[PDB]
C-alpha cells in the first residue's frame, strides 16, 4: 500500500 | 477607544479585587482546611515568576516592562477570584453543604485557572506572548491544563465570543500535539494504566485518560466528518478510516509522540480508501485539509520521521506508516462506532 506520488507541491 | 476585548475585560473585572470575598471567604472558612493562604501563596509564586520571564528578554521573545505586567497580573488576579467563586458555588458539593477541602487543595487547578486568566489578559491586549508561553514559563503540563478551559467557558458568560473562539483554540492545540509531546504527563498516565488506550466505545457512549481521549475522539470525528464530506466518500469508508484512526492511537501510541494529530488521521485516510476502491490521492486530500482551520503547511510539509530529521507527509507514511498499520489496513483488499 505505497504512495508512489513525489512531492505535494500541487495544491 | 479601547479594543471591544480590552474594554469586554474591563467590564467583567469593574467593581471587583485582587482578593477573595465576603462570599468566597465564607467558602473558605466552612472548609476543615480552610485555602485561602496555599491560594495567595500559588497566586504569588506565578506572579513572581511571570513578572520575571515577562521583563527578561530571549532570542526570539523581546521582554518587556514591570508596570505593564503588573496590570496584566492584577487584572488576571481579579478574574480569577471571581471565576472561583463561580466554580465553587455552583458546585454540587456547595448546594448539598457538604465540605469542599478536597476539592479546593488541588494546586494543578489553581494553577491553570491563574494561566488561563492570563493568557485571557493576555490575548485580549494581541500580545506578543502567545500559547504556549503561559504555561511554558509556569510549568504547566498541557495535559492537566487543557481541562480548566470548559470550567471557564461555563464560568464566565461574560467572556467574549472572540475570547471564546481563542480558549477552543488553545484547548485543540493541546488536544492536536502540545499533549502529546514526548515529555507530556499523558505518558505518564498511560504507564499507571499498562499502556491500554482507551476505544472510542470507552469513553464516548472520571478518568485523566477517559476525559482527555474522549475530547481527542470528539475533536477527530468533527475534522473527519469535513474531510469525508468535500472529499464525497461513503460513510461506510468514513467508518473505515475512523477505525484505522482508532487502530492507531490504541495499538500504535507511539506513533503519536512529538507530532501531530492530523498527521496520523490523514494518513488513516489515505490507507483505507487506498485499501478500497474508493482511491483518494494525499494530493485530493490535502487540497480539501487547507481549508481546515488548523492546518498549516507544516502539519504536511514537516513530519517528524526519526529523531532529529524531518519529512513531509508522503515521506512519513511510506517510511513509517505503512510498515506498523498495513496489516490492519489489509484486512479490508469490526467497524469501530462513530459518533457526533
Amino acid at each position: 500500500l505505497v504512495c508512489h506520488e513525489v512531492d505535494l507541491d500541487d495544491l | 477607544e479601547f479594543t471591544q476585548s480590552v474594554s469586554r475585560l474591563q467590564s467583567i473585572v469593574a467593581g471587583l479585587k485582587n482578593a477573595p470575598s465576603d462570599q468566597l471567604i465564607n467558602i473558605f472558612e466552612s472548609c476543615v482546611r480552610n485555602p485561602v493562604e496555599n491560594i495567595m501563596k500559588i497566586l504569588k509564586g506565578i506572579g513572581e515568576t511571570f513578572c520575571q520571564h515577562y521583563t527578561q528578554s530571549t532570542d526570539e521573545q523581546p521582554g518587556s516592562h514591570i508596570d505593564f505586567a503588573v496590570n496584566r497580573l492584577k487584572l488576571a488576579e481579579i478574574l480569577y477570584y471571581k471565576i472561583l467563586e463561580t466554580v465553587m458555588v455552583q458546585e454540587t458539593r456547595r448546594l448539598h453543604g457538604m465540605d469542599m477541602s478536597v476539592l479546593l487543595e488541588q494546586d494543578i487547578f489553581h494553577r491553570s485557572l491563574m494561566a488561563c486568566c492570563l493568557e485571557i489578559v493576555l490575548f485580549a491586549y494581541s500580545s506578543p506572548r502567545t500559547f504556549p508561553w503561559i504555561i511554558e514559563v509556569l510549568n504547566l503540563q498541557p495535559f492537566y491544563f487543557y481541562k480548566v478551559i470548559e470550567v471557564v467557558i461555563r464560568s464566565e458568560e461574560g467572556l467574549s465570543r472572540d475570547m471564546v473562539k481563542h480558549l477552543n483554540s488553545i484547548e485543540e492545540q493541546i488536544l492536536e500535539s502540545l499533549a502529546w509531546s514526548h515529555d507530556s504527563a499523558l505518558w505518564e498516565a498511560l504507564q499507571v494504566s499498562a499502556n491500554k488506550v482507551p476505544t472510542c466505545e470507552e469513553v464516548i457512549f472520571t478518568g485523566s485518560l477517559a476525559l482527555f481521549y474522549r475530547k481527542v475522539y470528539h475533536l477527530a470525528s468533527v475534522r473527519l466528518r469535513d474531510l469525508c464530506l468535500k472529499l464525497d466518500v461513503s460513510n461506510e469508508l468514513r467508518r473505515k478510516i475512523w477505525t484505522c484512526f482508532e487502530f492507531t492511537l490504541v495499538h500504535c501510541p507511539d506513533l503519536m509522540k512529538d507530532r501531530h494529530l492530523d498527521q496520523l488521521l490523514l494518513c488513516a485516510f489515505y490507507i483505507m480508501a487506498k485499501v478500497t476502491k474508493e482511491e483518494r490521492t494525499f494530493q485530493e486530500i490535502m487540497k480539501s485539509y487547507r481549508n481546515q482551520p488548523q492546518a498549516n503547511s507544516h502539519v504536511y510539509r514537516s513530519v517528524l520521521l526519526k529523531s532529529e530529521e524531518r519529512g513531509d507527509l508522503i515521506k512519513f507514511y511510506n517510511t513509517i506508516y505503512v510498515g506498523r498499520v498495513k496489516s490492519f489496513a489489509l484486512k479490508y483488499d469490526p467497524l469501530s462506532p462513530f459518533p457526533h
